[PDB]
């Protein structure tokens, strides 16, 4: 778990804005930028998988998720749902209807939905805590810092942004290392193709 | 002689001959086109591919059995002594109604197919007498 | 054509029944050949498990499909 | 496609293509002659045809000797 | 695939393909003739068939001389 205070402190130090009195960058701006960074980080690395198992009937037809990034598996009464669409097809094959963070089934059928998806748990207060591995700290800083360096404070801000991009790439490499060590098999040989 | 030892000896004989009868049924399934396993068939059909089965050993068994169809062996009898000839030339005339019956070639070709596909060949004989002292 | 053994003589005879589904039996004759012989002569090439006839079609069918 | 086209003739027993040799091997029908063997792959089909012909002629002899 | 396709004919004893030569070697059935040997790989199968035929005809002679 990462506290927001330490991310904020590192960003303030890096922006030469570690002054309690002045705060040229408002904390609302920093919290919004941290939300954006959490968005991008959780989308690119698929950090947070969530499972929701609800029921849809004729009364309520939609399943309201929260902070949706992507759906990787849908079951309806232990039956695979195959295609995804946003158009509300009248009849045909059974598809999953996505309505911008509302989930239903296109040629509607009474039943239950077991959906696997991805989530943010974004923050709104400086005293909150980000439920992410500590290795994700440097990728949060260097990603939110590139978002703020492009305020035209200095004539050489974009070269500094370019340097921070490489630093961010290295941080992402570290994060990928961690994720592979956690959630991946410890294998050393491949399997023969069986057809 | 009663049901108890008949059931127990049938169980002992059937359980110790199951690993060979399973291979016999596998061999008869492989001879009749069923050559792919269920998981391989599923892996092929999930890619939208038509599973092609080359039954390359059915033609081998058919070639060996085609050699055996026309080389059907009969057994003739020869006399040991000189006085046994009138016996043997009698019995060789009496084996012809056993040779040229309709079931003989069918039983021999089924025997050779069972001996080649699997390992067993079983042929039974009977002494049926229908109505006219025959 | 049905194989049924008689009770006067103890041998099997074949009897013919011309009938229709959901109508009944049109004509029923018993032993219509003076010996009780079935007129049909059948032979199956390549009987297999599940009691089907296999033919020469099934082993050469995937080659034709691939062609 | 050429490989499966050759395998189609192979799988049906038409390898050892000597059918033209085999029909000229059936010129001698003098008194006591055997099959004068050619092919081996189609011999199951020929044997099934022989057994059905034997059953057909047994039934035909049983009809002729009765009617 | 071609190597294993040749090895399939090799492993079943169908190498030295002289079956058509061997069946023409069995034309002489005059008085006292031997097997007139061709193949060697299938000879175990032919010998097992010969021994089962000998047992079959021993049982058949024992039935004929008794019934």
């Amino acid at each position: 778990m990462i506290e927001v205070s330490e991310v904020i402190a590192k960003v303030r130090e890096r922006l030469n804005d570690n002054e309690v009195g002045n705060y040229e960058i408002l904390d609302s701006v920093l919290v919004e930028n941290i939300n954006q960074a959490l968005l991008k980080i959780c989308l690119e690395f698929r950090l947070k998988k969530a499972i929701t198992r609800s029921l849809i009937t004729e009364e309520e037809r939609f399943l309201t998720l929260n902070n949706l990034l992507g759906i990787e598996s849908v079951k309806l009464d232990k039956k695979e749902i195959e295609s995804r669409n946003t158009i509300e097809k009248d009849t045909g094959e059974l598809e999953l209807l996505i309505l911008s963070d509302r989930i239903s089934v296109t040629p509607f059928k009474i039943g239950e939905l077991e959906v696997v998806y991805y989530t943010y748990e974004e923050i709104r207060n400086i005293l909150e805590t980000i439920k992410l591995p500590k290795i994700c700290l440097d990728v949060l800083v260097y990603s939110v810092l590139c978002n703020l360096l492009e305020i035209p404070n200095n004539e050489t801000n974009f070269s500094v942004l370019a340097n921070y991009k490489q630093l961010l790439k290295l941080a992402k490499d570290n994060l990928t290392n961690y994720l592979s060590l956690m959630y991946s098999k410890n294998i050393h040989f491949s399997k023969v193709v069986r057809v | 002689m009663d049901f108890t030892t008949l059931q127990n000896d049938f169980t002992n004989d059937y359980q110790k001959a199951l690993i060979a009868n399973n291979e016999f049924l596998e061999a008869k399934k492989y001879y009749n086109g069923n050559q792919l396993p269920q998981d391989v068939l599923n892996i092929i059909l999930e890619r939208g591919q038509t599973p092609i089965i080359e039954n390359m050993f059915k033609v081998i068994v058919n070639k060996i059995l085609g050699y055996k169809i026309e080389s059907i062996s009969e057994i003739r009898l020869s006399p040991k002594q000189e006085e046994d000839r009138a016996l043997s030339d009698l019995l060789n005339s009496l084996l012809q109604v056993f040779i040229q019956q309709e079931n003989y070639d069918k039983s021999m070709i089924e025997r050779d197919k069972n001996l080649l596909i699997g390992g067993l060949g079983v042929i039974q004989l009977w002494v049926s007498q229908d109505k006219d002292k025959n | 054509w049905y194989k049924e053994y008689n009770e006067e003589t103890q041998s099997y005879e074949w009897n013919r029944y011309l009938w229709n589904r959901n109508t009944g039996i049109y004509k029923s004759e018993k032993k219509p050949f003076k010996n009780g012989a079935c007129p049909f002569i059948v032979s199956k090439l390549y009987t297999d498990e599940l009691n089907n006839y296999y033919g020469l079609f099934r082993d050469i069918k995937p080659m034709q499909d691939f062609i | 496609a050429e490989q499966k086209r050759q395998l189609l003739r192979l799988l049906a027993g038409l390898n050892d293509e000597s059918l033209g040799m085999a029909v000229n091997r059936q010129s001698g029908v003098a008194i006591a002659q055997r099959k004068e063997s050619g092919l081996m792959g189609l011999q199951t089909f020929l044997k099934a045809t022989d057994d059905m012909d034997r059953l057909i002629f047994r039934l035909a002899v049983s009809f002729i000797c009765e009617y």
